[PDB]
DNA sequence: CATGCACTTACATGCACAGGATGTATATATGTGACACGTGCCTGGAGACTAGGGAGTAATCCCCTTGGCGGTTAAAACGCGGGGGACAGCGCGTACGTGCGTTTAAGCGGTGCTAGAGCTGTCTACGACCAATTGAGCGGCCTCGGCACCGGGATTCTCCAGTGGCCAGTGGCGGCC
DNA sequence: GGCCGCCACTGGCCACTGGAGAATCCCGGTGCCGAGGCCGCTCAATTGGTCGTAGACAGCTCTAGCACCGCTTAAACGCACGTACGCGCTGTCCCCCGCGTTTTAACCGCCAAGGGGATTACTCCCTAGTCTCCAGGCACGTGTCACATATATACATCCTGTGCATGTAAGTGCATG
């Protein structure tokens, strides 16, 4: 029922292909882990907010406008899912 | 055309003589002072000296290979 | 013979797709994962609209690929072309993260 | 014996809704009162704003040969404008991708 | 049925086809378009508040919003905002 | 004659006093803590406006500062100030 | 005929203005109505953070042998507490000056 | 009353001193002018924000008021000045 | 001989020094004239306040000195010790400027 | 006849350009659904009036800001050896791009079903609002002790003259041929 | 007898050391002015009571999310293998830095002007609010062409095979020792 590993869901080859996306051309192979734990890190940074607004409405299913709302927060405001 | 690198090389060594060897941007500049083209014969001048040094005309004092000092044999 | 390109060629066709297209870089399902299992060290049996994880999705490659323009711009700042994850704590810790 | 029903945005030429940007002004809990042409301005420059950013989008969309607005257009518009991109440097774009960007010392000789 | 849920599409759809009648638009797009008009609208009456706020004035009037269009918006895009908005402001003061 | 000017700095003397009777304060050291608890009240009330906005209630009430502390402060911090405010609300409405 | 005045902060028991701080909210645009608690909430959870910066503060000033804090006893007490640090990350104080910091590699040998 | 140079009253061994509370063990001789004309980009910055709050107030007077209003609005909250 | 000390030992003992200090660095008079100076750019017949005027002075000092942490981070970033104007840039458009 | 030198000749190596492959670019076909437009509607914006109060404006004064001289150096600046550091070049050994077969799991798509988001009647807790009153919180004043400044020791760090060890250069000796 | 290898001496280079010198702190003494504590005012926090209403709750519903199940195919994965990239070494030039000397203007201290910030008073312009009404945009529904995908073709590009110029080495004949 529960989960213990899915940031290995995270892929290397999407790791490269956001890295060329990112203008990166050569990527050691020390990266991808490391990666892994910044976004992990930027991820309960989100979803804590996400998980207050949410909570806070007093609703158990986590809208998007939440997410919005945490995003613009943390100074990453997000076009296209407000209302 | 005239003599191959080789002569330039020795020159270069026995041109100043200090307790340390004559280093390969120190010959290059003694080259371009005496005249010849550096800027495309790195290879040429690298190939050179690599092969002076394993005749043993000349003993590299610090570096490998084509970095570092060089200085001449013993007689 | 079998072709084979230099390499960084291939490398920088994807270069130019990837900035060409605007396709999502991530496998969905795998992140939606992994949304729930963090999720879940906060607050159990969190429910999510599927919206708010591709907002979340979106949100992710936006800090990650800007991370990757910063850590590029302080790679071949150190003179160099291969990204190592000491450019990646340079670039969070001058962004004060 | 009322006056026929006239609208304060063609009262000001205008496209957007001064009606909504005043309800949506005093319920938004700025200030006690505000003075009626404050919504008029307001309308203004977000209606230019507008303006200027579809302009820029349509512009990018015919160069990209399509008659219909895309975000990548959006994105191409508000990345190539300075003092768009300095008004909306910590902004994320939904499907926007980014600029091609190749820096001098990645391609080859 | 619902309840109403008001959106920006048909202001920006008349403005899109008056500077641009010959082309189309895209809804999620549009959902950007809404994201951008209602994180401006926000900005600019934060600003108004703030500065009604600092001067103890319980009205907002177009002085504080334009005050805060040299504030937020950047240099040409200002000055331009401030013609337009000032000569909709004169039009709407003649009725 | 002059006019009253709000400031933070007895209540603070009180908590100083409270936590650290031997410990003096310089009145620019003061004046950073004025900022500071403006700055902070400001975020906390502008955080909760916003929250309220969000759930459409126009009361904003403890559970909804509470909310705010814990997006705003981290943690351990979040954690003491929820147990004292509790506290506070607790002896409060035994009051 | 009425009962003597007992203020809110007395009812709480702590030290900030209850009173002042509704007032501020109730003239502060935030809400129309604010609940009782909320106020008292917001001075009870002020008065912790500033009493531990001020637990901070004085260590620093005890450290540095000095009866009263000082803005510098303010600078190094907010920047060695890493929730109390990025919490201020932007915020600057007067003439705080900055840490004792220097990189491993400016050191000799 | 009218004054032309004073970008170079930042002399340079006040930006030296700036450098030695950044913690920078050497400095380019390029740097000063450089970090004048970034200081200076700041600056009005700021003060075409301080200028457009006084000039609100119907004021040619600057308050510090005015300056930290400046400030946090880019960000950059400064304690101990009144506010 | 007289005496001479080798470089780097007084810079670190005045980066000691300032950062165990806490005054501003730079001379009150000529900032106080250049901010007259671009402020009239502006709008002219500007009065200031000394406040504002020495608030300034610490924002952009602390605002300088932050930039040049940045600057230094950037220099062991590409193994040096010396500060280069490439640095101030990148440090800069990490920033978001 | 031998030998050094020069001359000639063959081979290795770096550079240039043609040629094929290939992945991307360019040309219709289509069928589809997103997009755009007609339509009912209701609710939200608008018209008329009112009341009252927030803001605009006159007056003033005073306090704070501006303007000016003169020592007084600290600080800025200039200059100069000279060490230390940016940086070019190279070797080199690697770790990562590239290519290709495999497995898997990601995705499509299709069904079932339900928590739960969300909408709507109710009524009551609760909070804003008005009259009085006071006591706590702020202006003003004084004073005094924490604290700034200074001067003399003690320390502390650091750089530089000696200091021995180590390593390689060097000459002399003995054996060998 | 000379030559060659060995052996022992020796000089230079490199890490170690004590001491001197300057910087830095620390301790004691002195004045001096912000902390803070007391006093007086006032205004706003409190008390009390009221009206109205915001929202919590009850309840319902229908809908979007969760689960599952099968198929499929592309993506990941992993292995091979070459090559280009970090990066350490070496060195080399030159760039600021420490250390003075000269200069200069910052600052403090003092003094005079007046200007506009701020404060109070008065007023009226404006706008929030209420009642009424009607039409503007929104949900719904439905046709429809823009384009995503598909297919065929062209070209750009990229690697690579080959062909050329040039440097170098070797042989050898010829002039001469």
């Amino acid at each position: 029922k529960v989960l213990r590993d899915n940031i290995q869901g995270i892929t290397k080859p999407a790791i490269r292909r956001l890295a060329r996306r990112g203008g990166v051309k050569r990527i050691s192979g020390l990266i991808y882990e490391e990666t892994r734990g910044v976004l992990k890190v930027f991820l309960e940074n989100v979803i804590r907010d996400a998980v207050t607004y949410t909570e806070h409405a007093k609703r158990k299913t986590v809208t998007a406008m939440d997410v919005v709302y945490a995003l613009k927060r943390q100074g990453r405001t997000l076009y296209g899912f407000g209302g | 055309s005239g003599p191959p690198v080789s002569e330039l090389i020795t020159k270069a060594v026995a041109a100043s003589k200090e307790r340390s060897g004559v280093s390969l941007a120190a010959l290059k500049k003694a080259l371009a002072a005496a005249g010849y083209d550096v800027e495309k014969n790195n290879s040429r001048i690298k190939l050179g000296l690599k092969s002076l040094v394993s005749k043993g005309t000349l003993v590299q004092t610090k570096g490998t290979g084509a970095s570092g000092s060089f200085k001449l044999n013993k007689k | 013979k079998p072709h084979r390109y230099r390499p960084g060629t291939v490398a920088l066709r994807e270069i130019r797709r990837y900035q060409k297209s605007t396709e999502l870089l991530i496998r969905k399902l795998p992140f939606q994962r992994l949304v729930r299992e963090i999720a879940q060290d906060f607050k159990t049996d969190l429910r999510f609209q599927s919206s708010a994880v591709m907002a979340l999705q979106e949100a992710s490659e936006a800090y990650l690929v800007g991370l990757f323009e910063d850590t590029n711009l302080a790679a071949i700042h150190a003179k160099r072309v291969t990204i190592m994850p000491k450019d990646i704590q340079l670039a969070r810790r001058i962004r004060g993260e | 014996a009322r006056a026929k029903a006239k609208t304060r945005s063609s009262r000001a030429g205008l496209q957007f809704p001064v009606g909504r940007v005043h309800r949506l002004l005093r319920k938004g809990n700025y200030s006690e009162r505000v003075g009626a042409g404050a919504p008029v301005y307001l309308a203004a420059v977000l209606e230019y704003l507008t303006a200027e950013i579809l302009e820029l989008a349509g512009n990018a969309a015919r160069d990209n040969k399509k008659t219909r607005i895309i975000p990548r257009h959006l994105q191409l518009a508000i990345r190539n404008d300075e003092e768009l991109n300095k008004l909306l440097g910590r902004v994320t774009i939904a499907q926007g991708g980014v600029l091609p960007n190749i820096q001098a010392v990645l391609l080859p000789k | 049925k619902r309840s109403r849920k008001e959106s920006y599409s048909v202001y920006v759809y008349k403005v899109l086809k008056q500077v641009h009648p010959d082309t189309g638009i895209s809804s999620k797009a549009m959902g950007i378009m809404n994201s951008f008009v209602n994180d401006i609208f926000e900005r600019i009456a934060g600003e108004a508040s703030r500065l009604a706020h600092y001067n103890k004035r319980s009205t907002i009037t177009s002085r504080e919003i334009q005050t805060a269009v040299r504030l937020l918006l950047p240099g040409e895009l200002a000055k331009h905002a401030v013609s337009e908005g000032t000569k909709a402001v004169t039009k709407y003061t003649s009725a």
